């Protein structure tokens, strides 16, 4: 139920 | 003291900087002079709001607050907790910070920032009653201010003195549960938006009368009684969030606690705790001016 965050945030 | 943006401040953009007043800020230091239950958070309301965030899987941890441009607070039990098997390092979380929409990625508003390290109260107990619940994370780089995200102040002896009275209010912020979950069911879980509810300091023989959990110093509890009419409690997933106060003295507001623990939420009878700031504030100055600011 959350949106996704960019990827850069999960690097 | 806490790190750069201590001077400004408890000072919110939107509101005492353009010398507006939000929605029931007036509530608060009435009781003064004088999340279950609570409403949607105005924009800017709470720029010291962070949420932890889980990296993977991406999902909400707890709640956290700013209290530098670089030291995020919260509760120690959000990082660590064994009877749940939660013991978080700083490569699995995130902060985000400036939201208000709870599932949103709020680009140009939030700021998600990743953790450099987390210190945990070294006397923090988890296996009895939480005491010493509170944490601190250094962010890996410091993040610029804006009308969304802004550090709250940390209490000073005099100010924790004067507002930690019971009946004086403080405000409770945080995404957690709209109501006591506890099955699969279509009526009210997570809000969609920040949550904001005003509560009560309860006096301490109350507290302690209320739970035959072991309350101590390091911990308060606050909520309206069951004579009182009016509802409210902090709830699973507010866990870290703050429980602040405005000044009457130089309008700032304070962090004079951290989302604990409860039984149930908003249940008659049971008050929600929270972590006292002001008697940890040392461990925080002691980790802030060893780790810098
Ligand atoms: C926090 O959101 C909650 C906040 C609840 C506040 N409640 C009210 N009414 N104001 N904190 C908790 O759930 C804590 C964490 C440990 C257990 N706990 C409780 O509140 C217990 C009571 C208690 C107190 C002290 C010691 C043992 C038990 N309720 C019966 C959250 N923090 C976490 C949540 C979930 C998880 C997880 O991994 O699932 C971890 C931390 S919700
Ligand atoms: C959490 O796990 C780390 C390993 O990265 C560790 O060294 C530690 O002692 C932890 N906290 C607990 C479970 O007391
Ligand atoms: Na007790
Ligand atoms: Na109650």
């Amino acid at each position: 139920d959350f949106e996704e965050i960019p990827e850069e945030y999960l690097q | 003291t806490f790190g750069s943006g201590e001077a400004d401040c408890g000072l919110r953009p939107l509101f005492e900087k353009k010398s507006l007043e939000d929605k029931t800020e007036r509530e608060l230091l009435e009781s003064y002079i004088d999340i279950v239950e609570g409403s949607d958070a105005e924009i800017g309301m709470s720029p010291w709001q962070v949420m932890l965030f889980r990296k993977s899987p991406q999902e909400l941890l707890c709640g956290a607050s700013l209290i530098s441009d670089r030291w995020v607070l919260t509760a120690a039990h959000c990082l660590l907790y064994p009877p749940w098997d939660k013991n978080f390092t700083e490569n699995d979380l995130l902060v985000r910070i400036g939201k208000h929409s709870r599932t949103r990625y709020e680009r140009n508003i939030e700021k998600i920032s990743m953790l450099e390290k987390i210190y945990i109260h070294p006397r923090y107990n988890w296996r009895e009653n939480l005491d010493r619940d509170i944490a601190l994370m250094k962010l890996k780089k410091p993040v610029a201010f804006s009308d969304y995200i802004h550090p709250v102040c940390l209490p000073d002896r005099e100010t924790a003195a004067s507002l930690l009275q019971a009946g004086y209010k403080g405000r409770v912020t945080g995404w957690g549960n709209l109501k006591e979950t506890w099955t699969a069911n279509v009526g009210k879980g997570q809000p969609s938006v920040l949550q904001v509810v005003n509560l009560p300091i309860v006096e301490r023989p109350v507290c302690k009368d209320s739970t035959r959990i072991r309350i101590t110093d390091n911990m308060f509890c606050a909520g309206y009684k069951p004579d009182e009419g009016k509802r409210g409690d902090a709830c699973e997933g507010d866990s870290g969030g703050p429980f602040v106060m405005k000044s009457p003295f130089n309008n700032r507001w304070y962090q004079m606690g951290i989302v604990s623990w409860g039984e149930g939420c908003d249940r008659d009878g049971k008050y929600g705790f929270y972590t006292h700031v002001f008697r940890l504030k040392k461990w925080i100055q002691k980790v802030i001016d060893q780790f810098g600011e």
